């Protein structure tokens, strides 16, 4: 899946696609036609993506208590660490509190974990880059 | 004790809302259909709508009628589709489709486009493009730069929060000046590595 | 596992290491010290093997009816079609009786499986190359 | 009916006697060790003798104590090592430990060392070396050949059932000729593909 096209972010874990809802909350739905969850990923710098929601135009931010929202602009909480772990899986770290591991996650439930509730040894924090249709 | 005979039903649908599993190649994967019923239904395993046997993939399948579930382990891209559970007995017939979509992965550093950019060549005034064409698993951040004033590199055009594809795929330069000649290189970096080509522009005069 | 040095042939089915006894017959064994289970492959051309005990000298070889026997000499019945699945295992394919598709097997008791009673579809015919010891 | 209290033990030997666990990566691992006993026995996990903990690995493990069993999807190199299994209640504690082997395979061409073979050059008389050497997963099957005549090809060794490595590894010409002069190339072919390098043997008088 090459970089350019709009794309879904699908966890491990129930297998949700990541969702950024018109009212600014994050959470995941099974849903693949929903159309909040293609997400147009771009970088200003090597490996830290911002990860844009092509329907309403916000950007996935996390605040200082490790809160999952929708930003209107992309500042220093939309910038998020992309790893590709050769265990063919995504991950993605908040840059601004990286020293504490923070993650995107999505529990089994389809609501969002928080920064302070993730580890690497989870399946919520895992993520499948997918096409919007077909595959 | 002991409870009515009737045609099958689900008696755990929470392992079973996920529809979609997405694996990466050479994981395994497993669809539950736990049921009930009485008589004891009986449980049966369609691909694509197709009766689904052993020998229609290598290394087979487990099928755990006890668990209710399918297990095929090495997941290729020959095994994407559509898996039916048909649970039934004498009195009805009930079933689930999950679908199987495996991902093929590739950590690599950006792959730059063969020959792109390509060297031009103009007349002094005239105008030019460089063209760079992009293949990357992880976002890259892909930028022109320029070899100059011989101190190295300079930076004519960069991706940025919100800038097209378009944006960054072309550079042109416009009226070119004997300044101008020189190196263009298209330079892309991911999380595994940076990619570079380079493009020479040869300026002549009339 | 470069092709060099001897390997041993283990099979994805029981966990055994393919087998050749000094009186001729093939098994399997879990034991990684047996001394019969130490191979050499070799080959004349592209794909095609000749696998052959370090320890007695003996090729594998499939008769007419599917079994699997130490040969003395590398005949036509000694060469094996080997194949890499990217799934990442090995398959050994009968030269002689391509054809008909005979693969190299070992159930799960460690006894040899036979041509015709081998396909496609089993564990038993799916090989991972492991060296001698450590790994 | 009831049955009385003691100690743990194995009930189902036969889904155990797999000590050694050889799987390619990213394949998922199931050890078991299905236990009775009364009081029920509590189940551990250690990895290399200690305290194996969810973080431990990326993505986690998945324990059924009701299976007595643990389960690690996606196998990479740092999971290889010994699993041990303790089970016990108040009156003992059995265990088992397994193996895992994470296999990594590299289905590509034979891969010659880079610069083998060499170039050589020596007086009429003389006697010169080529040298190839080769990596491959499938087996491989190696010559020395010789762009001749002029049609093509001559074949100056090749390796067979029973050559060894050393013979095929280092090409000797003994007593150059002026007809030895020109190119040496080591080829090398699998299932997945062919590679070669040449080597020019320069000849000159005295």
């Amino acid at each position: 899946g090459n970089y350019k096209k709009p794309k879904l972010l699908y966890c491990s874990n129930g297998g949700h696609f990541l969702r950024i809802l018109p009212d600014g909350t994050v959470d995941g739905t099974r849903d693949r036609s929903d159309q909040h969850i293609q997400l147009q990923l771009s970088a200003e710098s090597v490996g830290e993506v911002y990860i844009k929601s092509t329907e309403t135009g916000q950007y996935l931010a996390m605040d200082t208590d490790g809160l999952l929202y929708g930003s209107q602009t992309p500042n220093e909480e939309c910038l998020f660490l992309e790893r590709l772990e050769e265990n063919h899986y995504n991950t993605y770290i908040s840059k601004k509190h990286a020293e504490k591991n923070w993650f995107v996650g999505l529990k089994k439930n389809g609501s969002c974990k928080r920064g302070p509730r993730t580890h690497y040894g989870q399946k919520a924090i895992l993520f499948l880059p997918l096409p919007v249709s077909s595959d | 004790t002991l409870e009515p005979e009737g045609a099958p039903y689900w008696t755990n649908t929470e392992k079973m809302e996920k529809r979609l599993h997405a694996v990466p190649a050479a994981n395994t994967v497993k669809f539950r259909c736990p049921a009930g019923g009485n008589p004891m239904p009986t449980m049966r395993w369609l691909k694509n709508g197709k009766e689904f046997k052993q020998e229609h993939r290598i290394g087979g399948y487990k099928v755990r009628n006890q668990h209710w579930s399918l297990i095929m382990e090495s997941v290729v891209p020959s095994d994407k589709g559509n898996y039916t559970c048909v649970v039934e007995n004498e009195y009805g017939s009930i079933n689930h489709t999950y679908h199987l979509d495996v991902v093929e992965r590739s950590p690599h550093r950006p792959i730059l486009q063969a020959g792109l950019p390509a060297n031009a060549s103009t007349v002094v005034g005239g105008d030019v493009e460089f063209v760079c064409k992009v293949y990357s698993d992880a976002q890259p951040h892909i930028q022109w730069i320029k070899h100059v004033e011989k101190p190295y590199l300079k930076v004519l055009k960069a991706a940025g929060v919100n800038t097209t594809d378009k944006e960054i795929e072309v550079l042109y330069i416009r009226n070119v000046t004997f300044e101008d000649a020189g190196e263009y290189t298209c330079l892309a970096g991911n999380s595994i590595g940076i990619s570079f080509h380079s493009a020479w522009l040869t300026v002549l005069p009339a």
